[PDB]
């Protein structure tokens, strides 16, 4: 138990964050790039605001999994 | 040319083919009722080739019906039917050999015990392929 | 049992969330980007509303698996 | 038995849901995006209705596997 | 036996359904999307009927494997 | 023997059906979609008949492997 | 030996037949599609299409079909 | 414990950094390249500033996972 | 410990460098190629300078992971 | 130790070189091909020089990992 | 040692060559094909010479890993 | 030995044929389809001959691996 | 040794050939198809000669790995 515990727990924050953080990075690249293409011609006033909302929405997709991986990880710290 | 004309012979051919499959199953079932020798080896060994012979015979019967149709005419519609037969024919041959051997192995009295399950299983598989063929033909005719 | 239990359970919330959360992120990037292309020219009134419905529908595809991973995880907490 | 049981069972709801849920998410992204392309020009009255039917049909492809994974999982709960 | 039995059986309904269900989802997305492209211009009367036949034919490709996975699974239930 | 037997046998119907059934589903999606593209313009009288022959030929590619997986599986049932 | 033997053997039929059978089906779909376009594009070989479709299909299936009959002939039979 | 500990921990900073750092590199390449395409024609005054913000936002996506991998790694150093 | 230690450590510099170095190479190819497309027409004065900054930024993404893999590796050397 | 040592070490030069060398080959193909497209029309004087710099920069991305894999490998040779 | 040695060594030349040789083949296909597109219109005098340099540069990317795999392999031969 | 022998040998003809046969099928589909596109407009006299040469060259890529898998397999038969 | 030997050796010719042969098949399909596109319009005199050189260069990429797999395999035969 305690063995696979700290083993799975840690591997969790790495599998979790690495997996959600990457899902985040990509999205920011997918949504961010694709979004621009669908609003690159128009002024950088409205789309620039919506564009950030996306690229950021993606930049915030990793932040959670991390805080979560950090939590589960910090949990192990409690022992 | 003729409506009911073409329909009567074509209908007859389909019925005979289904009957033929039943006939193949019928020959072995009929055979068991009367026994004589059974040395395990020779018996089962003899049966495997016999099954192969029956499948070949069925194919021959189909060829005979087609030739007769050509002769009557004077003194695709056929390609699709042939394709269905080929798929069913391959499966039936495999089923007959594999099913018969397996049936004998599970029980001790391979005689009657092997025959009841082996015969029923082979007929069911061939019937399923045949059923598919029947649905296709009906849809085509509308 | 208890060993593979807490091992599979935890690995569940990581395999579950990481797998559904990523499926979510991507979608938001797929549906979000593709959707815009099929309504980028038109005003940002109607499609902007439908667009969010999608990108969000994807932003809500992870939220469940997570709540689920969190649950199964919180279950282990009960012992 | 009981060991590989609860091990396979749990792994089932993760392998099942993660696998069907992802198949769902993707579809919603595949059918949803592709469908729009084949009806983006036309009004958003008829296709909008058919479009949802698809993206939703995909949003309902995960819901089952999950309810199924949840069931098999809830089964283990019965012990 | 009984060990690899319930282990293979369960893994069957997960490997079976997950594998056929996914094959179903994709198809619905493949046949569904591709089909539309080959009949999107024409009215939504005839193709709409044929279109469903496809997307559904795919939505019914998982239903069987599942009923099958459920069966083999329900079999284990009999013990 | 008996161990790897029922283990390989079952895994057979899952590896067999899942593998042939999927090969079937895809084809129906490949042959079905591609075929339509090569006869979508023409009337839905002749190609509609040939189209089914394909999508069905694919819908019948799984049916066999299944009946086969079911057989080998039903064999184990005989013990 | 006997263990991995019967297991490898069976699995052979499944791996071999499903792999070659799939290869078969796919090709029929592959070559059949392309062929059709050519054989059909031709002056009046449309009927050639089907007439040779059935033969080309069966000949493709005849492979694993031969391996099954020949295989089981000495496999499941002679064991 | 201590075994899988230092084993998982180290593997963490490699799985973590390698996974987030790569997610970073790619993004910088995705967001960086795609962004330019949506603002390459315009002057290199405004987009050049926004462009860096992206390529950098990606060049900063690895820096964290690394500092994190370095931390968890430095933790092991504490013993 | 010492076993999985030197095992994970080394595997780290291979998993780390190979993973970050590759992420570097690709980027240089992604950012480098894509960037050129968004500034190939213009003179080779300004973009040539910015172009290097990218391809190099990517050529420097491996250099770190390597120095890091080399470090962790050199650490093992200390014993 | 010594076991996983020479095992990880060798596997290092294979995982390292194979992984960096491949990253090199691809790049040379990515950067090399993409670069040409962004300077194929222009004379083969300036771009031909820059083109080599790229394809070579990629042809030199493997050379290092190899020299590195060779080193770590040659290290084992020292025993 | 000697066990994982000859095991890793051989697996090296297979993992090495298979991995670098494939990286070579692909490149030759990537660089070779892409290069032609960026110089197919022009005469087959200059590009034909440069084209070979590429496709060959790729045809020489496997030759080394092989000679290397062959070497490490020939090393085992020395025992 | 004899154990992993017949185990690896058989698995060889399955891994070999399945792997080369599939590589064959795909090619026939890749080379066959792509080739047609680069000679579909022209008469079906010259390209039809060259087209077969390809699709066949691919239909002959499996035939060897198979004969090879069959050989290695037939070898085991010799015992 | 002798165990993993004949095990790795055989697996070598399968991993080697299957991996290089497939790399060959694909290339022939990649280089062969792509090459044609960059010389399909021009006469079938010059490109037909160069085209073969490619598709063949790929048809010769498997032949070596095979002869190599056959060799290492034939080596085991020597015992």
């Amino acid at each position: 138990m305690e063995n696979l515990n700290m083993d799975l727990l840690y591997m969790a924050a790495a599998v979790m964050m690495g997996l959600a953080a990457i899902g985040a990075a990509i999205g920011i690249g997918i949504l961010g790039g694709k979004f621009l293409e669908g609003a690159a011609r128009q002024p950088d006033l409205i789309p620039l605001l919506r564009t950030q909302f996306f690229i950021v929405m993606g930049l915030v997709d990793a932040i959670p999994m991390i805080a979560v991986g950090l939590g589960l990880y910090v949990m192990f710290a409690v022992a | 040319h003729g409506k009911s004309k073409l329909i009567a012979p074509l209908a007859l051919t389909i019925f005979v083919w289904v009957f033929l499959m039943n006939l193949m199953d019928l020959l072995p079932i009929d055979l068991l009722p009367y026994i004589a020798e059974h040395v395990l080896g020779l018996p089962a060994l003899r049966v495997v080739p016999s099954a192969d012979v029956n499948v070949t015979l069925s194919m021959a019967l189909g060829v005979f019906i087609l030739i007769l149709f050509y002769s009557i005419k004077m003194k695709s519609l056929l390609s699709k039917p042939v394709s269905l037969g080929l798929r069913l024919f391959g499966n039936m041959y495999a089923g007959e050999l594999i099913f018969i051997l397996i049936a004998g192995l599970l029980p001790w009295w391979s005689q009657w015990i092997l025959n009841v399950p082996w015969a029923i299983f082979h007929i069911l598989i061939i019937t399923l392929q045949a059923f598919i063929f029947m649905v296709l033909t009906i849809v085509y005719l509308s």
